[PDB]
RNA sequence: GCCGGAUGCGCAGGGAGUGGUGCAUGGCCGUUUGCAACACGUGGGGUGACCUGUCUGGUUGAUUCCGACAACGCGUGAGGCCUGGGGUGCAGCAGGCUGUGCGACGGGCGGCGGCAAGCUGCAGGAGGGCAGGCGAAAACAGGUCAGUGAUGCCCUCAGAUGCUCUGGGCUGCACGCGCACUACAAUGGCGCGGCGAGCGGGAGUGCCGGGAGGCGCGGGCGAGGCCGUGGCGCAGCAGGGAUGGGGGCCUGGAAGGGUGCCCUGAACGAGGAAUUCCUAGUAGCCGCGGGUC
């Protein structure tokens, strides 16, 4: 029994997932792309792709969604047998950081000033229930010198196991007349026992005390 | 003679799988063996952090570990198929040996 | 074989090697007086009867591997007879023993009937069990 | 350049279904249309230059799509 | 009939011991008797335990100790812990218990690592 | 009566068969620092960006 | 050699470039950090920049806390945390494996300090600063355009700064320097016998050969050393193994590569001014395995 063999096949399922998520972002660059999740160990591989719009991405009534599914049957021999992709829209568009990341990318394409762009998102994050949001805009914003302007508010943790639960961060790159601008959006999630809004387990430092009466 | 072999990287998922399968197996048979956990086959990759040679010897170690569970019994092939239909809502990799 | 260990180990060896020389059941090669015994060694063995003394050491290793209920070959056995090679300015790396004389010294242990093969592994036989039994009775 | 035999062989192929080509030019015999690879990429490079098909690149592989708007033209 | 198993260990050297009500006292560590051990420090580190406890407690107890792993010197302290641990575990199972408390207090005052494990493991630094 | 080596005017039949340059990163076209370990075949610099996406934990 | 000089009617323009610019950039990484700092809401002081909050003192690895306080409440970082390590409760299964918990908090005690925070000794205990991980704000003209189907701009594009092939170089050598290796030996070296690890768990076997190596089957591994003992015996000596000669092989298309055999047997007899690293299973010694291949 080989330990080398078992690890190699699992990351083989992993290395296609890294390619596929890299593929979908370039594929749905006109839309908002919010990530994907994969269930590959079954005989039908089920791909859930998260895009802000549902009716546009499926495309000419299931045409282009099967057209992009057709070439994915060709590329990956690992489970070439059965693949099914089905799109979903994010429940809160503010809480996904890529949704806000590609938003200001579209604003910078339209030559909107980034300061007007950045307060538009961090207001929309706060009104959507999220706990804290930092927006980092790096690039040649004014002039040839490049600055890394960093707007922030609210509770955003940086260390702990709660970091991988509670902050979800994004990176989108912008190509303009002047050069390359990178916009990092890192958003803290509100705690909710049902995981549709945030993590189920609380941050470890927070405690609850019952009441004596 | 059935060998139900299942492998998974997430442990809180593969323990929910073996729990509901053992809830399914005791409905079937009482001579069903307990869930046996083989050696967690683990692997590490050590990598330089810098995409250049400006820094100190800063090495980031990434790890993968897959957890294995097994079941052994001697059943009917129709029971093997309804076992097989049970473990497809699970993301754990499933493979079976009938010898 | 518990009574194998109840005598001294090196005192068993010349009692075993002197048995293999007196009974003439291990035969010397042509170049026996000049064998490096490893490519890590710097000299040939200084002992004139080194060949028998190794034949006692190899037959003892097959004896204990039977006591551990384990099978041993010639290539794995050469690793027990390897030294660390003075590699010059490089660090002294461990190297394997010389396989060539170990293979012939076991084939003579097949001719005496001490060692009978089991599958692709040679094993100690009952004849090797008995003839050790008179030896360790005397030590 | 290249013979019109394998030009229209993949051009008739594209009208039913979309093909993807690796940039591995020393690899020959494309997995679908067993033709040398540096042939088949150059004409689809002509197709994007004539603005017919759309090209998406990800990890050494070019995913070429012919959108439905240009399909009825061809 | 009467048989107990206790384990002691140094750094990565683990040692089992089996204590039985044999005919005469004997310690056959790693299938080798105590008088014929090639390493005398292996033999003396067993013998001072017999010197501390006194030979009257080892009246009929046969110790078949096996050891594996570790180097030479950590094998000495592996069996030395395992020899004493199996000695007190025999009295706790098959003999009177207040003598076992008498023996345990004798050994713990003698040296702590005879009966408890040395937690000191090979703790390597990084680069 | 010597064997004449099959291939080019020079000896080798097919280049890119041996050594660094036959292999590349499966993401960024480079011959520099490929992790062939566990059959990954992506480079050192790409493996940071895709590590936890494979299922690797830092820990 | 070859044209990935597409495409719009020789030109236009795209595309390509390990060409240039990291002082045009993204990302990432380094360094400040092996740090303990940073900030808001409101209020107060000042015309104001600012200050207080964020502190006399005490304390802590920590702006950690006690406390006095024109501040009061918060937030990041610190902590909490996550992983491995030791102890054992239960459960399951078969160089034993992996789930689930428990166990340590500085709790107890003594003495200092007393709204104290805490410090310190001992007992108990497997354990009383274990090893890692994530790691704030701000910077730096830090490094990377040679990781990139990340890229602006400039230059090049047919006698090309494109690709590819072959050969050579990156391995040149009066010399300066960094980091390591092996040593200068007797606490040693050499020759046999004996006993022999962990990470990593795929590999042994039979035959040929003096070795390297070869061949044929093929579910399948273990070190320096230490102990015992024989020789040498203070010697540029059986220390040292540099350099070189002749032969045998391996890999590859191709040896300057590796390995093996024999022989030659250099400096080096403890290393100037200087200077690095390190507090316990640690330094050091000693091998082994993995990445590269
Ligand atoms: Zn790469």
């Amino acid at each position: 029994v080989s330990t080398k063999q078992v690890l190699s096949k699992f990351i083989e399922k992993g290395i296609m997932k890294a390619e596929l998520n890299e593929f979908f972002s370039k594929e749905f660059e006109d839309e908002v792309y919010s990530g994907m999740e994969m269930k590959p160990h079954e005989i039908p591989v089920q791909i859930t792709v998260r895009v802000n719009k549902t009716h546009e991405v499926i495309g000419e009534r299931k045409s282009r969604l099967n057209r992009i599914k057709h070439v994915l049957m060709e590329r990956f021999p690992l489970l070439r047998t059965g693949v099914e992709i089905n799109v979903e829209m994010v429940k809160n568009k503010g809480l996904c950081p890529k949704t806000q990341a590609e938003y200001i990318k579209a604003k910078l394409i339209e030559n909107v000033p980034f300061r007007r762009a950045v307060n538009s998102v961090m207001r929309s994050i706060k009104e959507s229930g999220a706990q804290g949001c930092v927006i980092i805009v790096s690039g040649k914003l004014k002039g040839q010198r490049a600055r890394s302007v960093k707007y922030a508010d609210g509770l955003l943790i940086h260390t702990g196991s709660s970091k991988e639960d509670y902050v979800k961060e994004a990176l989108s790159v912008v190509h303009l007349k002047q050069g390359v601008i990178g916009i990092k959006v890192r958003i803290m999630l509100p705690y909710d026992p049902e995981n549709v809004n945030g993590p189920s387990k609380v941050i470890s430092d927070k405690i609850k005390i019952f009441e004596p009466k | 003679s059935v060998d139900i072999n299942l492998e998974g990287t997430s442990v809180e998922e593969i323990e929910k799988v073996c729990r509901d399968f053992y809830a399914y197996a005791k409905t079937l048979v009482p001579d069903m063996g307990g869930v046996k956990r083989l050696q967690t086959k683990k692997g590490k990759i050590t990598t330089r952090r810098s995409p250049c040679g400006e820094g100190t010897n800063t090495w980031s170690r990434y790890r993968i570990s897959v957890h294995r569970r097994s079941f052994s019994a001697h059943l009917y092939p129709s029971v093997l198929e309804k076992f097989a239909t049970f473990l497809k809502g699970s993301n754990v990799e499933i493979s079976l040996v009938i010898k | 074989m518990k009574e194998l260990f109840m005598v001294r180990a090196d005192a068993l060896n010349e009692a075993l090697a002197g048995y293999l020389k007196s009974k003439n059941i291990v035969k010397l090669p042509e170049n026996f007086d000049i064998i490096k015994t490893s490519h890590g060694k710097q000299r040939a063995p200084s002992d004139k009867d080194w060949y028998y003394k190794r034949a006692a050491s190899i037959f003892r290793k097959l004896l204990i591997a039977m006591h551990e209920e384990k099978r041993i070959g010639v290539k794995r056995l050469s690793r027990k007879y390897g030294c660390a090679k003075n590699r010059g300015s490089r660090p002294s790396k461990h190297v394997d023993g010389s396989r060539g004389h170990i293979r012939k010294i076991m084939q003579d242990l097949e001719r005496a009937g001490l060692i009978v093969k089991d599958g692709n592994y040679r094993k100690v036989s009952d004849m090797g069990i008995i003839e050790t039994g008179q030896l360790i009775s005397q030590i | 350049l290249i013979p019109t035999k394998n030009i229209l062989a993949v051009k008739r192929h594209m009208l039913e279904k979309r093909c993807i080509v690796v940039e591995d030019t020393p690899k020959g015999n494309h997995p679908v249309l067993n033709i040398p690879n540096l042939q088949v990429l150059n004409i689809m490079k002509s197709l994007v230059s004539k603005r017919y098909v759309k090209k998406t690149f990800c990890w050494r592989h070019g995913y070429y799509f012919l959108e439905d708007t240009a399909v009825d033209v061809l | 009939e009467k048989k107990v198993i206790a384990i002691g260990q140094k750094k990565t050297a683990k040692a089992r011991s089996e204590c039985m009500e044999g005919d005469v006292f004997s310690v056959t560590v790693n299938n080798v008797p105590l008088r014929l051990l090639p390493d005398d420090m292996m033999a003396s580190k067993l013998r001072d335990i017999i010197t501390r406890v006194g030979l009257k407690y080892f009246e009929n107890l046969v110790f078949s100790i096996t050891v594996r792993g570790g180097g030479p010197v950590s094998k000495i302290y592996a069996v030395r812990q395992a020899f004493a641990k199996s000695l007190v575990a025999y009295y706790g199972t098959y003999m009177d218990e207040w003598t076992r408390q008498e023996i345990r207090s004798n050994l713990l005052s003698f040296d702590k690592f005879t009966l408890v494990a040395d937690p000191r493991r090979a703790e390597p630094k990084k680069y | 009566n010597i064997k004449i080596k099959p291939g080019s005017y020079a000896g080798r039949v097919d280049t890119r068969k041996f050594g660094r340059g036959s292999r590349s990163c499966r993401a960024c076209f480079t011959h520099r620092g490929i992790i062939r370990q566990y059959n990954l075949y992506l480079c050192r610099r790409c493996f940071r960006e895709y590590a936890l996406e494979i299922g690797f934990k830092k820990v």
